[PDB]
């Protein structure tokens, strides 16, 4: 299996640094899925949550208007506000 | 004496409480209560043993839960509670001129707090 | 000398003196730093100290050649009532100049009315 | 007289103690503020990289914000504090703005003012300067969440056409002693820093739909950094 | 005051004294906080009072033996003229050092030009 | 200053005074910011200045009635020596507490060796 480092960043500071194995977002074109080694891709996001899978276990992070920036080795979320599900 | 001196040197910072570190906030909180307990009413003397007991309650941290406006009333009610059931402590102070056993003293103070409002 | 005044009058008299003592300390701070920094917390003290100090003045019967007015005679009940009202904030809205050279607090209310409040 | 000297001494001691506490608490607030600016850095870097890529690396002058147009009126964004007791901090910025707009505007309708903090607002109410947007307390933390709305409004005012160029005047921090006045052009984005690096870029929307959401956020982020 | 000066020269002399009196009132607060807390119209008073105060000083013939600078004799008309222009603001841009130890107001202009303004 | 000490001992004593003066200025900033911000740059000054401030104290003969310490008499050339070493950083590895209420410098080494 393959891991990709996911970063949720806000103007206030960080919000999530980890290397989960999946990640489902709700982008402008529709729902997008990301695997490690994905070709570079930038895409805006609307108000939704980003689902992060690690070992089958799922993680939710609320995102208030972000932008996805994908690299094969690293994925960056640039959200103007983002809180974890339990936060 | 230490608490009063620290409070006096910190007085000017009190106006800015929201911004201070927790150590300075603790010092200011202790100083306000110390000044409250040192107040007294004209022509009302206190026995030395009651003075020592209330000062012990202040300096040992038991009084830093109460609002600075309840400190006087707390002291009065504590004296009545002592009259009722701290006779062994009062007698020990009178006889030995020394502090009573710390564990029994702490139990008495906590017991009084269990009935303060 | 606490007894006679002691219940009603002594609490009002000491609260007036405490307010006027704080305003003296403020007056040197007030000028430079103080009118901005004081403007929230301490301006509540200053706003009442200005009015308490203007209300402590009075118009005398024998001072008509100096004031253009006849004098007034205020009984202690009315005095103690009026100063308790001002300390409770029942008159914070009236202009400070209405408090000057009057007798009863009703006269302050009437003077503000005449000023156009 | 001796009594007057004694009173002056007591007055002077009282004020010195208060200015000493106000110094120490400002020293604390400076340290927290600098850390807060460093906190913001990864996001400011990521958005700038992506914007450089998308607008300059991949495409061209296709969005209104990237396109120079003849100036029908320019807006001035000036950041000043909400209370006094800072040496020249506000007067420097207000002087620079006043002088510049006096030397490059002849008639009042040529310009508008968007200001932050009571001191600048009053400096403009004096005279009859045309101040269009304002805000005050920004409780320096403003959780940043409060300043989102003033930033969107200024960008939208440019977008609807009421501005053709937008500027920002504020003090820039060098150290405790040196704070340098600074003017930067906020719009159009006429000069974008290049970087070569890019990843696999996606197209759920088109280039234009990506820009329509990207550029306003980049401008709002420049305002928050200032 | 009364006769000689009383029309032309009296207006200039009283404007000079009024300006130096207001500067002298401000100097107390200028000592603690500097010029950063003044009002913008009270900042102009400082700006012109510095100029007036420096232009009141002169280079004497007998002081040449201390300093190689030769002295100057200035007529009353020129004295009144120069102080009138400074009070109007004709030279508000020159550095204050150009006003020190000169004669006529033209020497201030030439001295600032020599200084490089 | 002038004669006696002015060659050797005046150079050592001036360095001791300058070090303790620097530490007093630092004492205001140290409390909040300086606990972190001094900790690299100024810790070189503060770590040595606190060791100098502790080494200036001493065990007095007359103090033996307050605490069981015999007390010591330290010659002028030995105190000049010890302070020169501490200013050179020979003894920085030793805890500050080892320098407290002692005689010659050697007893600092012994106290540190005894406490670990």
């Amino acid at each position: 299996m393959k891991t990709i480092h996911v970063s949720v960043v806000t103007p206030d500071g960080p919000v999530y640094e980890d290397d989960v194995e999946m990640v489902s977002v709700k982008a402008k074109s529709g729902e997008l899925g990301i695997l490690p080694g994905h070709i570079p891709l930038v895409a805006p996001l609307e108000i939704s949550a980003a689902r992060l899978k690690k070992g089958g276990k799922t993680q939710y992070i609320a995102v208030s208007g972000g932008f996805l920036e994908v690299r094969p080795d690293k994925v960056t979320i640039l959200a103007q506000a983002a809180e974890r599900a339990e936060d | 004496r230490l608490d009063l001196a620290a409070y006096r040197e910190l007085e000017a910072f009190a106006q800015f409480g929201s911004d201070l570190d927790k150590a300075t906030q603790a010092k200011l909180a202790r100083g306000a209560r110390t000044v409250e307990v040192l107040k007294q009413d004209l022509h009302q003397p206190i026995p030395v043993e009651k003075q020592v007991l209330i000062i012990y309650a202040l300096t040992r941290g038991f009084l830093d839960d109460i609002p600075v406006e309840d400190v006087r009333r707390f002291e009065k009610e504590f004296y009545l509670f002592l009259d009722q059931n701290g006779q062994h402590l009062l007698e020990h102070i009178r006889t030995t001129k020394d502090l009573p056993n710390e564990d029994d003293l702490n139990k008495a103070i906590e017991a009084f707090k269990k009935t303060f409002v | 000398a606490p007894e006679i005044v002691g219940e009603e009058h002594y609490q009002v008299a000491r609260k007036v003196q405490q307010t006027l003592q704080r305003y003296k300390e403020l007056q040197d701070i007030i000028a430079i730093l103080g009118m901005d920094e004081l403007s929230d917390e301490d301006k509540l003290v200053v706003h009442r100290a200005r009015r308490i100090q203007f209300f402590l003045s009075q118009n005398f019967h024998v001072a008509e050649q100096f004031t253009g007015q006849p004098g007034s005679y205020v009984p202690v009940k009315e005095t103690v009532r009026g100063f308790k009202e001002i300390l409770e904030g029942k008159y914070d809205h009236l202009p400070e100049d209405a408090f000057r050279l009057v007798g009863r607090i009703e006269e302050v209310v009437e003077k503000a009315k005449a000023m156009g409040v | 007289s001796l009594r007057d000297i004694k009173t002056r001494i007591n007055a002077t001691k009282k004020t010195s103690q208060i200015t000493k506490a106000m110094e120490m608490v400002s020293t604390s607030k400076l340290n927290r503020a600098e850390q807060n600016a460093k906190s913001f850095v990864p996001y400011m870097e990521k958005i700038q990289e992506v914007v450089a890529n998308v607008a300059l690396g991949a495409g061209g002058a296709s969005h209104p914000m990237l396109v120079s147009r003849p100036v029908k009126k320019t807006g001035y964004l000036v950041i000043t504090s909400d209370r006094g007791l800072a040496g020249a901090y506000n007067s420097n910025v207000l002087r620079l703005v006043y002088q510049t707009i006096q030397k490059r505007h002849a008639c009042p309708d040529e310009y508008a003012i968007i200001v932050i903090g009571r001191v600048g607002l009053s400096f403009f109410r004096k005279r009859n300067m045309p101040v269009i947007l304002d805000i005050t307390r920004l409780p320096d933390q403003p959780s940043f969440a409060d300043i989102k709305e003033i930033a969107r409004k200024t960008v939208g005012l440019f977008a609807d056409g009421t501005f053709d160029e937008l500027y920002m005047y504020y003090n820039h921090y060098v150290s405790a002693i040196q704070q340098e006045v600074t003017e930067r052009k906020l719009l159009p984005l006429t000069d974008l820093a290049e970087n070569k690096q890019r990843t696999v870029y996606e197209f759920e929307p088109s280039q234009e739909e990506c820009l329509d959401v990207l550029l306003p956020q980049y401008a709002e982020s420049l305002i928050y950094g200032a």
